[PDB]
RNA sequence: GCUUGAGUCUCGUAGAGGGGGGUAGAAUUCCAGGUGUAGCGGUGAAAUGCGUAGAGAUCUGGAGGAAUACCGGUGGCGAAGGCGGCCCCCUGGACGAAGACUGACGCUCAGGUGCGAAAGCGUGGGGAGCAAACAGGAUUAGAUACCCUGGUAGUCCACGCCGUAAACGAUGUCGACUUGGAGGUUGUGCCCUUGAGGCGUGGCUUCCGGAGCUAACGCGUUAAGUCGACCGCCUGGGGAGUA
């Protein structure tokens, strides 16, 4: 559900250390990742209803985190939807 | 149980007819009486057991 | 890199093309760079139920380390072939040797 | 469902009938589909097989 | 969801005591510690305790008359989604005076009987017999 | 600021969870043929129906669609609907064992959005079995039925509609607290593995049953008990879920 050397890339890539697995700026960058991947999934198929819903979990999160870190360090808010590229 | 291969370890989980024996007759436990199950059916699709007497 | 138990079934008449084919079906697999942890050239097997009418078939294990795309073309060349009968590729969970 | 009986014994022997077909699943398809409902027979098979 | 710790205290007990239970535990915090002290010292439980330093633990001990256990009757009266302040002249008192009520004043938190003496009002926390 | 609520990370485990593609055997109907001969079929009894253009019965070879016996189970999975042959591909959730990161990022949610059995509608396709309608045969005082012989839509696929069910546990969601017993299920720690085990510690479930609750029936650690947060809804029957 998104390799385990992938997810390592960006946990490496969006916090502190790998390690600094759950910090806001990672988990965001974890969920974008498996989002745009899954668009494919969806294209064909469409008709699979029930993955649907945990993709759309997995932005009703993202949207969550994505808030919350708005309302702590917005610099660090900026940065991260530059970085990912979505808010348009 | 382990492997379809195993018709050995196998044809005695069936009747002579070919149907597979409930697990209130071998006393298996549950998890494996569906490795059981899953395991005879690929052995009949491979042509390595009956499905039936017929044959 | 996914494993696969793999066997197929050859049509009696067709028994010589075998080797010709494990050797084909080998050097497609290793071809990615796939290892090869098990093969069993079972021969001439007799059959619980006749199929495709006649009795008897030669059968091939095949446990194989590999990319989910030679594993593709693999599923596909057993119907291109009418000299197999039957195929099946199976499960994974790490390489396996011996058995049978 | 098959029986060879060699030599000696006319009676039939065949019990083994009383053991699966039959009335077993033949008296089952025989008739009215079900569909979710048996699910209602069976919810007695067990309401009962508890004790 | 753990959204009212208060109630949650007034009702472990309550229960533990309904289970004739001796001993007691939970979360503590400075608003649980203040209450203990009341229940202590107007004495509906033998004792209270706090063990720890990272993650704070209240620890009361309850206590049983005859048969019975002291406390009659445990209940929220203020809580998040309707809070409650009475003035002085219109503090409650339960039971006719008999049993109490834990109030939040501005000098701390105290009892009815106290309050009223104090000559100030508060945030009535529950109700005690 | 904190780390326990909530998240993220590693490794696994079970699963009819979802979407797609392949594929198997048994049966039915049908087409062709071998043998065979006067009945078959159906009922309560009958008749319509089928058979001397050879039926039914039996054997063989095909065609086609639909569903997947046994396993199978107060078994499992999903938010509900609901999901059972086998295989591969794609994918959602759940759980457990270690510790490591985030540091209250949570709960609930009018409006909104999505999903949503069967029937039903639109277009092409597909159509074996079943079967509203309709037709015939019976029953009966009547028989627009229940039974019988037929049988169309439909039931099947694609795409798009509809948005309802006793859509039910007739029990909203989340959290905390409160005696027990016997199972089923599924993880995981330990033990001369020396037993097909011995003791633990999780998630899920079935049956009993204690306090308590209940009008009563009953519920009862999976509460209908004790409490909190938020939402939905009720306010006599009929009229009407109608205008
Ligand atoms: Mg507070
Ligand atoms: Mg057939
Ligand atoms: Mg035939
Ligand atoms: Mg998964
Ligand atoms: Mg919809
Ligand atoms: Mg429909
Ligand atoms: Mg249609
Ligand atoms: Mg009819
Ligand atoms: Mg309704
Ligand atoms: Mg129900
Ligand atoms: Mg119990
Ligand atoms: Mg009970
Ligand atoms: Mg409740
Ligand atoms: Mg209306």
């Amino acid at each position: 559900s998104l390799s385990t050397e992938a997810t390592a890339k960006i946990v490496s890539e969006f916090g502190r250390d790998a390690n600094d697995t759950g910090s806001t700026e990672v988990q965001v960058a974890l969920l974008t990742a498996q989002i745009n991947h899954l668009q494919g999934h969806f294209a064909e198929h469409k008709k699979d209803h029930h993955s649907r819903r945990g993709l759309l979990r997995m932005v009703s999160q993202r949207r969550k985190l994505l808030d919350y870190l708005k309302r702590k360090d917005v610099a660090r808010y900026t940065q991260l939807i530059e970085r990912l590229g979505l808010r348009r | 149980e382990i492997d379809y291969k195993d018709i050995a370890t196998l044809k005695n989980y069936i009747t002579e007819s070919g149907k597979i024996v409930p697990s209130r007759i071998t006393g298996t436990r549950a998890k494996y009486q569906r490795q059981l199950a899953r395991a005879i059916k690929r052995a009949r699709y491979l042509s390595l057991l009956p499905y039936t007497d017929r044959h | 890199m996914r494993h696969y138990e793999i066997v197929f079934m050859v049509h009696p008449d067709q028994s010589e093309q075998v080797p010709g084919m494990i050797e084909r079906y080998t050097a497609a697999i290793t071809g990615a760079e796939g290892k090869i942890h098990r093969l069993e050239d079972w021969g001439r097997r007799q059959l619980a139920y006749p199929i495709n009418k006649l009795h008897k078939a030669h059968y091939v294990l095949m446990n194989v380390e590999a990319p989910q795309e030679v594993i593709d073309e693999l599923e596909t060349t057993f119907r291109f072939n009418d000299a197999v009968i039957r195929s099946m590729v199976m499960r994974t969970k790490h390489a396996v040797t011996e058995a049978s | 469902i098959k029986v060879r009986e060699n030599e000696p014994f006319d009676v039939a022997l065949r019990r083994f009938k009383r053991s699966c077909e039959k009335a077993g699943v033949l008296a089952e398809v025989r008739r009215r589909e079900f569909y979710e409902k048996p699910t209602t027979e069976r919810k007695r098979a067990k309401a009962s097989a508890v004790k | 969801s753990m959204q009212d710790p208060i109630a949650d205290m007034l009702t472990r007990i309550r229960n533990g005591q309904a289970a004739n239970k001796a001993a007691v535990t939970m979360p503590s915090s400075k608003l649980k510690v203040a209450i203990a002290n009341v229940l202590k010292e107007e004495g509906f439980i033998e004792d209270f305790k706090v063990e720890g330093d990272t993650k704070p633990e209240l620890e009361l001990t309850l206590k049983y008359f005859q048969g019975k256990a002291v406390v009659e009757s445990i209940q929220r009266v203020s809580r998040p989604g309707l809070r409650i302040y009475k003035r002085k002249d219109e503090l409650p008192k339960v039971m006719a005076g008999l049993g109490i009520a834990v109030v939040s004043t501005s000098k701390g938190v105290m009892t009815d009987r106290a309050a009223r003496q104090a000559g100030l009002g508060g945030e009535i926390i529950c109700y005690v017999a």
